[PDB]
């Protein structure tokens, strides 16, 4: 029916992968060694979104981690819930990208792709019906962020009609560590633009800001972004796997995110970030839940939604409420806050609702929206891009690996075509 | 942790039970921060990172034991190493602690006694030993007079029985003992067992193994390694309700204070023996449990955790509703209105109350069947 | 040198350094995610005025 | 299954080797005679020490290195060590004669005969191994062992692997202080090899090294073993993602494509902090922010070169030990917000960030502090012009009256070959000046 | 949050850091090794903690001759200084500030910077920097004006507290030093917020009147300099109903950029003998702030008019009789204020009262209190010191030291023609609009 599987390339796409294993087991209740210990019927009903059925009642994730480097494997087969996989899922190879993206994609990727590709139709058989492809990566690797985009450039051509929609971890200016990020980003936007159903938009620096200031953390690791990535991740498809008093899925979503297919890059939100001071003073409800995901100190992407117009906005919430002031504050934040949408599309908010709230927790939601921010996110990384390129800076490794110069120009023309045509989009008449 | 400090280990062994096979696993501890790592024996792999693991501590380390490392039940089988060995291990004994039929009352008392010098108790049952049981224990004393006396006395009630580990056990149980003749044990010191409760040498409380060799024979006598139980349980199964003292309450040596605060609530104290289940024997029991409370894997979880004592309470005094002096679920609300009741006097957070004990007056008879007719 | 410091505080294999205690995996924000109210509800039921 | 070989050739490679594999058994808990404590044969999971070591049958651990030498002492001291058991006796492989300071000799004399052995020891280890990351080989550019031999096993290393990476540890001769006046020519002569059969060069002076260990170790007299321990650590700083486990784990070739801007230029810097007495970190807390700033200290160099007349095309950090990404973050944030660190107009983004779990141990009897955090720095920047600019005067003013040439000639090298390496070096120069030009 | 860093140039210096900082390690109870056996970080504005929990002052000592510092060193503080806050130089200026200025300070100038550096970057919201010399000394005069030259471009708005020992009007321990004291008066003039010049005569004349201490030492006049730095930073070291920061007294103590020049003045400075069967209070206390015989520059207040004054009280003081003193301070024709100041008072209040070093002279008192006054009454002391100036430079004596350390001979013209003009400057301050 609706089935997901959930591929996962590079260092970045493994570490998040991982973790999101985690959170959702719990929610499942599912052990260790993987069998069903929750205590609710619900907690134990669509598993099969996620989870394949194994003989005695084992369950064992949808998912093939990739990378070039093996180290990575054995970062993730060791962990808290680390072989809980699927022994043959792990395909990997002896040499890494070395962040480099056409060594990923061209070089050292086309000998890898087969073994995966295999592993992928075979679960892709499995289930009856598949509902969409799930894949994490950073565009700032060689890895996630090169041989990732060939895996999504071939699957399009074997199942176009499926869903497809990544994580996409985007490099920010501010703190930047690979000298060679923006080259790798701006060959990766272009194999992106032209193969997704959506994108998330989610910069590291941003998840910087609020472990530092929504939630005070004195000292936050890289398991502060993996956590509150992976529990945005479950948020958007707890209306799969549960039955809510208003029903949506991925689709119900793609459907509504996208008015024009180029456009579907997203920001992601989730609304309880309280520090734990912060829950001393604080009676829950769902007035300061629409206050929390709409202040963009709870972002997680690094552009300001006032510096450009809202398209299209969507909420899913997660937690038992009624609704009528969800249908107000909706209303609410759109009337006043007028300049900020755009003018053609009035009802700019679509809601999702469901009954189940997250353990440990009684409300949550999950806030995505198109807006013209993220045009500011693409021309900041033109102003690094020509800067390298201008010189023919870098080069010698991705001119030495066998491709021309046209690659590199072909990528910012259509970088320039999506940013001047969303600039169009900002500035229309009704 | 620079791989470098205390890094001891042992030998795991794990009951798969889809592969249906036993699979041995290298276990691996680092004291200095309380870590834990294990790595796969013949993949060549590893298993486990190094996470710290605050369920798993140094007092857990020692062969023959159910610790719970991420839901595996791990039974530790051997030294990992020599090195492991000659630090953790070297002097750590376990010798028989039997309490002879006279001293049963005061056995919550002298169980706190024991808690109190460092014993941990491993194996507990009472028991009732036959004339032919009694012999076997007294071969020793076959030739050496009054040799009816030893034996007349002893199958005359229903022992208890005991096992200790503790470094240098051996010696310090016997010196917790006192003098035999409990007349001058008084006189000696009245700091003892035998001195505080013992009437006379006969009578003496407890006649612990005074050598290895000689503590091999008698601890296969009680606890056989077989699993061939020769003394039969002394569970009569009438009129009873049960009671599981839960393992956060045993590692917090509270087992000889809860004895104590059920003898002299005027119940009878027909039956009670220590049983290491395990998860699945947890989900058998709280069956009924399961989905009526909201967190029935949590309560699952706790009692397959630790080391747990179940206890067949007898119905008596003129008040018997055991039930209520155990009292309301959640501690809290027992401090709040009750605080005489026992979830109240010894507890704890919501999960960790005091003991277990019967709701339905029906389930009395089949909860004691399970835990002293099956599992015994 | 032998700046002869005090003998029974300085050394050279005592780690000298600002103990930063950070827990790299998901268990501080998993805490944090877990909603305090739900925390002292688990460990049990609460009271008010009448 | 990351492995990396050690080539070391000359006294400085051997003694480099000495101390390099005392830190790595430190390392790993490896006895002098080869084994596992026996006691605590904990072991486990983790084989790290493969990217060092290889197993035997008797359960014993090999180093994949082999200390190549053309005189017999400089490796017989090893063979009397106390590491004579670690090593394979046919791993150390010695010359009769030795190529005294001449390159000539050193490349086409005596270096001939024991080429082919030096190739098929490489060949036997690099068929132990099974997955190859790269060779580290260990040099001078004084002795004419460590140049000439250097070079012509790396000439012939190419072509037998082409594609494998080949990191260069050399030694410079110092600006002021040296030990040798024949020796720009012979540094003159290596730079072709170390140009056109190099993927990253590492070059340092020693004068440096002498000023750093006075200034901050307070070592008033220290010696080559000084310099050996802290050149070991920026080895194991570099190989310790390779060997252990890590937050954000970078390998050989991810530093590689973070360092050289194009083909030509493969001549980072290395920097390490903190490099401190126990003394003196008793009363400074070291954070990750000071230690940043401590790598970009022009005084703390191992390179004598001032960084400041220059601007860096790039920068890599290797943090190690207890650190903090957020941090990280707050450090290369202030290190940008500066003025007199300049960057070329090609690089606002310069850096290539790795971490570490681990600390580095120190060794008994050393001269470092044992301390939670550490930093390796490793800077392209087009400050290193200066120095072959001083070395082209100093080869120029020899070659004006063809000072030492006599000697080169009769041991059968063509003349011409000087005035060719200089128009390299000269080239070489002009580049780094295009470098430096920016389009504004 | 708040702190300072002491900045201790030359021998004046490194012995008032001496005590200052003996004083502040009793005071909040470090250790010599410099461990911890109102207010919880207390200690925060000095003191840089480990991560074992040790304490580190904030101060770099700095000289051009190593034999002082290095009784520092074989100190028992040497398990509480780190050596590399320990500056010093090979061959002093000999009283000379052209050495001081020109040839031997740049050899130290970069180090010394660089120190301050890593120092400021210890600390995160930097309030103060505390810096101590003499008009006398040659480095204290030399050196320590390029580093203000150089701290005024490398810290802008930064408070820069300056205190210095001048030549006494009768009592002189050198003979060239006129000449340093004119030089260095225009780092002072150009490159100070606050300045505290004193002298150790009027210091002498209080301890021997009062401290029944016949035979004093520098020792002596140093823990009543130590007690006054603490009397002014105990505000922002600890909590008080009424704190004192750096800024408040600086915005209430300069009239005009060019006048940031008071006079200090600490009461009571009694032994136990004279304070068993003195009772006192804050009147009392008050009185003797203002009697001249107590003020520690050799000037008469009462030739002058008060522009300012900055009350500082300490121990168990309550505003009411703050105000019930200021009532008869006001209330007192022999004081005198300038026509454009009737309100011309600032009161801090705090809470602990005055430590007492052993071994010392001040009694343990439960009150005391601190004096800054800002009055014309300051110039007079320049023009006795441009006196000696001009009787000095009408026969050009020793200025053939500094000629041939390579000065122009015209700055000393232009530094006298300096002091001129800023006494002209008081001199319109004390004229009335009346
Ligand atoms: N860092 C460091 N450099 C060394 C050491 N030993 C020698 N060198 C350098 O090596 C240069 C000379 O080469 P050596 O390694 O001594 O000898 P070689 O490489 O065998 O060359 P030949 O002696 O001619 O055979 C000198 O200029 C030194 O700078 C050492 O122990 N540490
Ligand atoms: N009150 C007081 N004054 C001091 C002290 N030490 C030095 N002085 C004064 O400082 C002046 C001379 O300067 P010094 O401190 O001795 O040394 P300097 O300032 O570095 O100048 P040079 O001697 O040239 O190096 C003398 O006139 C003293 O009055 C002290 O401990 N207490
Ligand atoms: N959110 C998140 N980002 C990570 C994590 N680990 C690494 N990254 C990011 O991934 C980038 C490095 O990517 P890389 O390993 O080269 O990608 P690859 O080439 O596909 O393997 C860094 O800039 C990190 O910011 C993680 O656990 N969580
Ligand atoms: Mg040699
Ligand atoms: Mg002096």
């Amino acid at each position: 029916m609706r089935e997901i599987v959930h591929l996962q390339a590079g260092q970045c796409g493994n570490q998040i992968g991982a973790k999101f294993w985690e959170v959702i087991s719990d929610e499942h209740g599912i052990d260790p060694t993987g069998t069903y210990h929750g205590d609710s019927d619900l907690q134990l009903e669509r598993i099969n979104v996620y989870y394949n059925e194994a003989t005695g009642g084992k369950y064992v994730p949808r998912a093939v981690l990739v990378d070039l480097e093996p180290g990575t494997m054995d970062s993730v087969r060791s962990g808290p819930f680390g072989q809980i996989f699927r022994p043959d899922n792990f395909v990997f190879g002896q040499s890494g990208a070395g962040n480099n993206w056409a060594k990923g994609h061209y070089t050292e990727g086309a000998e890898l792709v087969d073994s995966v590709l295999d592993v992928v139709r075979k679960e892709a058989e499995s289930c009856d019906c598949l509902q969409g492809f799930q894949l994490t990566h950073s565009l700032g690797g060689g890895t996630g962020s090169g041989m990732g985009t060939l895996l999504i450039s071939k699957i399009r051509e074997e199942y176009p009609d499926r869903i497809m929609n990544t994580f996409s971890v985007v490099p920010s200016p501010k703190v930047s560590d690979t000298v060679v990020e923006p080259y790798n980003a701006t060959l990766s936007v272009h194999q992106l633009v032209e193969n997704t159903d959506e994108t998330y938009c989610i910069d590291n620096e941003a998840l910087y800001d609020i472990c530092f200031r929504t939630l005070k953390l004195t000292t936050p690791t890289y398991g502060d972004l993996n956590h509150l990535v992976s529990a945005t991740m479950s948020g958007v498809t707890t209306c799969l796997r549960f039955p809510g008093q208003l029903n949506a899925d991925l689709r119900k979503l793609a459907v509504n995110m996208v008015p024009f297919p180029r456009l579907h890059f997203f920001m992601p939100g989730f609304a309880p970030l309280t520090s734990r001071g912060s829950q001393q003073y604080r009676a829950l409800t769902v007035p300061e839940l629409t206050q929390q995901m709409f202040d963009a100190k709870n972002m997680m992407a690094a552009c300001d939604p006032r510096h450009g117009r809202y398209l299209t906005v969507a909420a899913v919430f997660r937690g038992r409420m009624s609704m009528k002031e969800v249908d107000e504050q909706m209303l609410n934040v759109q009337n006043k806050n007028s300049s900020y949408f755009v003018e053609w599309i009035p009802n700019n908010v679509k809601t999702a609702v469901c009954d189940i709230p997250p353990r440990g927790l009684k409300m949550s939601a999950t806030f995505i929206g198109n807006s013209t921010a993220i045009q500011e996110l693409f021309k900041r990384i033109s102003e690094q891009f020509t800067a390298m390129f201008r010189r023919k800076a870098f080069l010698h490794w991705y001119t030495g690996e066998g491709m021309d110069e046209m690659e590199f120009t072909e990528a910012e023309s259509n970088m320039n075509d999506l940013v001047s045509e969303y600039q169009q989009y900002q500035d229309a008449t009704a | 942790p620079k791989n470098q400090s205390e890094r001891f280990a042992f030998i795991a062994e794990w009951y798969d039970p889809n592969a249906s096979l036993l699979r041995r696993y290298e276990l691996l501890f680092y004291p200095v921060d309380g870590s834990v790592e294990m790595h796969d024996v013949k993949n060549r792999r590893t298993f486990l990172k190094r996470t710290k693991y605050e369920d798993l501590r140094l007092e857990d380390l020692f062969i023959g034991n159910k610790v719970n490392v991420f839901s595996r039940q791990l039974v530790l089988i051997d030294y990992g190493d020599q090195y492991t060995a000659r630090q953790l291990g070297s002097r750590k004994e376990k010798t028989l602690a039997l309490i002879k039929p006279d001293a049963v009352s005061k056995a919550g008392e002298i169980i706190e006694m024991i808690n109190k010098s460092g014993f941990t108790i491993t194996k507990l049952r009472m028991m009732t030993l036959t004339r032919k049981e009694a012999a076997d224990f007294h071969v020793d004393h076959h030739s050496r007079p009054f040799y009816n006396e030893l034996i007349q006395f002893i199958t005359s009630g229903p022992v208890i029985a005991m096992e200790i580990l503790r470094d240098d056990a051996i010696c310090e149980w016997k010196r917790l003992l006192g003098p035999a003749n409990s007349g001058l044990s008084r006189t000696d010191a009245p700091g003892s067992i035998r001195a505080l409760f013992g009437t006379d040498g006969v009578r003496n409380a407890a006649h612990g193994p005074d050598t290895f060799a000689s503590a091999a024979r008698e601890m296969e006598l009680f606890f056989p390694s077989s699993g061939g139980c020769g003394p039969a349980n002394t569970a009569k199964f009438t009129n009873c309700t049960c009671c599981i003292i839960k393992p956060h309450a045993i590692s917090e040596g509270m087992l000889g204070k809860n004895l104590i605060a059920i003898r002299d609530a005027c119940f009878g104290m027909s039956a009670i023996q220590m049983f290491n289940l395990d998860r699945a024997n947890v989900e058998e029991f709280y069956e009924v449990y399961k989905g009526v409370v909201s967190e029935y894997n949590d309560m699952v979880t706790e009692l397959c955790s630790g080391p747990c004592v179940a206890i067949e309470i007898q119905q008596s005094n003129p008040t018997k509703t055991f039930r209520e002096f155990c009292g309301p679920a959640d501690p809290e609300i027992a401090r709040h209105l009750r605080p005489e009741t026992l979830r109240a006097i010894f507890g704890k957070t919501k999960v960790q109350n005091a003991v277990h004990c019967t709701d339905l007056p029906e389930d009395g008879l089949l909860e004691v069947q399970y835990f002293f007719k099956i599992l015994d | 040198k032998n700046r002869k410091y005090n003998p029974a505080s300085f050394h050279r294999f005592n780690l000298y350094g600002i103990p930063t205690p950070h827990f790299n995996d998901g268990r501080t924000m998993a805490k944090a995610l877990h909603w305090l109210h739900e925390l002292q509800m688990e460990r049990g039921a609460k009271i008010v005025s009448k | 299954m990351r492995e990396c070989i050690s080539i070391h050739v000359g006294q400085a490679g051997v003694q480099i080797g000495n101390a390099c594999w005392e830190l790595y058994c430190l390392e790993h808990g490896i006895q002098p005679d080869g084994q596992m404590p026996s006691d605590k044969t904990i072991g486990g999971g983790d084989d790290s020490f493969n990217t060092f070591f290889s197993e035997t049958g008797a359960g014993k651990h090999v180093p994949r290195a082999v200390f190549v030498d053309l005189e017999p002492t400089v490796v017989d001291e090893v063979r009397t060590g106390t590491y004579r058991q670690l090593f394979h006796p046919e791993q150390l492989i010695t010359g009769k004669e030795d190529a005294a300071n001449n390159y000539a000799r050193g490349h086409y004399t005596i270096g001939k005969e024991i080429v082919d052995l030096v190739l098929d020891r490489i060949r036997k280890l690099a068929d132990l191994c099974t997955g190859l990351q790269g060779f580290l080989i260990f040099h001078s550019f004084g002795g004419g062992t460590g140049s000439g031999f250097a070079s012509l096993l790396m000439e012939r290393l190419s072509v037998d692997y082409g594609k494998k990476s080949k990191l260069e540890f050399a030694i410079y001769p110092a600006p002021q202080v040296s030990t040798a006046v024949v020796e720009p020519y012979n540094s003159i002569l290596t730079t072709h090899t170390t140009l056109e059969h190099s993927d990253c060069a590492f070059m340092v002076d020693n004068e440096a090294i002498y000023d750093i260990c006075r200034r901050n170790l307070d070592i008033e007299r220290p010696t080559y073993t000084n310099l050996n321990r802290l050149i070991g650590q920026i080895v194991s700083s570099i190989t310790a993602s390779l060997r252990f486990d890590g937050a954000l784990n970078v390998d050989l070739t991810e530093f590689q494509t973070n360092l050289v801007p194009y083909p030509r230029i493969h001549f980072p810097l290395a920097t390490y902090a903190p490099v401190i007495s126990a003394e003196k970190a008793y009363h400074e807390q070291l954070s990750v922010a000071e230690i940043t700033n401590a790598c970009f200290e022009p005084a703390n160099q191992m390179v004598k070169c001032d960084p400041r007349h220059g601007k860096y095309m790039a920068c890599c950090m290797l943090y190690r030990g207890d650190v903090v990404p957020k941090d990280v973050n707050a450090a290369i944030a202030t290190i940008k917000t500066k003025r007199t660190i300049q960057f070329v107009d090609w690089c606002p983004t310069g850096f290539k960030v790795g971490i570490n779990y681990q600390p580095p141990t120190v060794v008994p009897g050393g001269d470092l502090a044992k301390v939670q955090r550490a930093v390796c720095m490793l800077s392209n920047t087009t400050a290193i012009a200066e120095a072959w600019a001083r070395l082209d005067h100093k080869f120029d003013l020899m070659y004006a009256k063809r000072a030492f040439v006599h000697w080169y000639v009769g041991e059968g090298m063509e003349e011409g070959e000087f005035s060719e390496a200089r128009e390299d070096l000269a080239a070489l120069e002009k580049d780094y000046e295009e470098v430096g030009v920016d389009s504004v």
